[PDB]
C-alpha cells in the first residue's frame, strides 16, 4: 500500500521545491514535494513552521512503531521535531524498526549527506540519541494510497 | 593550534570497529547499522579515545550523531574536534583527549563548513555541500576549541 508513497519519495528526491536549494539539502522542501505529488496539504514554511502546522491540523501518533503501521497502510506520516535554529522533518515509510523502536524514513538535510535518508536509515539514525526519543509522529487522515 | 583531519577506517581483527590514529591519539567507533558495512556516520556511543602519551584510554558516552571523517586531531594531541549532527542541526565539538570531557562546542546549524591548517570557515547561501559554493563565507578562530 505504501507504494504510492515510496514512489513519491524517490521522485520528490531530485527536485527543488524552493528556488536554487535542491530537496536533498532541505528537509522542509523534500516533505513539501512528497506532499505535492500525493496531493496532500502541508503547511507552508520552514521546518519549525511545518511542525507547528502538523501539531495543530494533524492526527498525532503515539509511537514510532504505530507510525510505521499507519505508513504501511498507505497513509502519509511525518516525523517532526523542532529546533532552536533549524527543525527537521521526515517522511516515515514501512519496514523494520531500528533498535526495535525507530521506523525507516526519507528526508533531506542541510546538515549534509550524513543527515540524508533514501529509505536506508531510520529516524533514529538521522536524529541523535537525545532527539531520537523526543520525535513526534503526525499522520494525515486520508490514505494517499488507494 | 592546528587540526588535521583523521581518516576513519575499518580495523581488521575487530569486526565492526572504525577508527584511526596518529602519534598521540587513537579514536574509535562501532558500527551498529545492520544494513551498512560502510557507514558515513556513528550514532551509538561510546567513542573510544586512547592517549598514546599516557597509555590511558577513556570513553565519550553521549553525543550528536558523529560524522566519519569529520574527526580532527590537534597538533599537540590534546584536543579532538568532532562534527556532530541531528536532523538539520549540527555542531563542532572539541573533547579533551585525556579525559574525554567536552571543552568547547559551537552550533553551526544551517552552514556549510570546512577545517584546514588555516582554521575554520563557515558559509551560507550555498549551492552545494562544500563551503566554496557559499555566497557569504566567514572565517572563525579555532582557539576556543583547543587551549593551553
Amino acid at each position: 500500500l505504501d507504494q504510492c508513497i515510496v514512489n513519491a519519495c524517490k521522485n520528490s528526491w531530485d527536485k527543488s521545491y524552493l528556488a536554487g536549494t535542491p530537496n536533498k539539502d532541505n528537509c522542509s522542501g523534500f516533505v513539501q514535494s512528497v506532499a505535492a505529488e500525493l496531493g496532500v496539504p502541508m503547511p507552508r514554511g520552514n521546518a519549525n513552521a511545518m511542525v507547528d502546522g502538523l501539531e495543530q491540523s494533524w492526527t498525532k501518533l503515539a509511537s514510532g512503531a504505530e507510525a510505521a503501521q499507519k505508513a504501511a497502510q498507505g497513509f502519509l506520516v511525518i516525523a517532526g521535531l523542532k529546533g532552536r535554529t533549524y527543525g527537521h522533518v521526515a517522511v516515515v515509510i514501512s519496514g523494520p524498526l531500528y533498535r526495535q523502536k525507530y521506523p525507516m524514513c526519507w528526508c533531506g538535510s542541510i546538515a549534509g549527506a550524513v543527515g540524508q535518508s533514501q529509505g536506508l536509515k531510520s529516524v533514529g539514525q538521522v536524529w541523535n540519541r537525545t532527539d531520537r526519543d523526543r520525535l513526534n509522529y503526525y499522520v494525515y487522515s486520508l490514505a494517499s494510497c488507494s | 593550534c592546528t587540526f588535521t583531519q583523521l581518516e576513519i577506517v575499518p580495523q581488521f581483527g575487530s569486526p565492526n570497529m572504525f577508527g584511526g590514529e596518529d602519534e598521540h591519539v587513537r579514536v574509535m567507533f562501532s558500527n551498529e547499522d545492520p544494513n551498512d558495512d560502510n557507514p558515513d556516520a556513528f550514532p551509538e556511543p561510546p567513542v573510544y579515545l586512547a592517549d598514546r602519551d599516557s597509555g590511558n584510554d577513556c570513553r565519550i558516552e553521549d553525543g550528536g550523531i558523529w560524522s566519519r571523517g569529520g574527526v580532527f586531531l590537534s597538533q599537540d594531541g590534546r584536543r579532538v574536534l568532532m562534527h556532530e549532527f541531528s536532523g538539520s542541526s549540527a555542531e563542532l565539538v572539541s573533547y579533551d583527549s585525556a579525559t574525554c570531557k567536552v571543552v568547547h562546542r559551537e552550533d553551526i546549524s544551517g552552514q556549510r563548513w570546512a577545517v584546514d591548517k588555516d582554521g575554520l570557515r563557515l558559509g551560507q547561501k550555498c549551492s552545494g555541500e562544500s563551503v566554496d559554493s557559499c555566497a557569504k563565507i566567514v572565517k572563525r578562530s579555532l582557539a576556543p576549541f583547543c587551549q593551553t
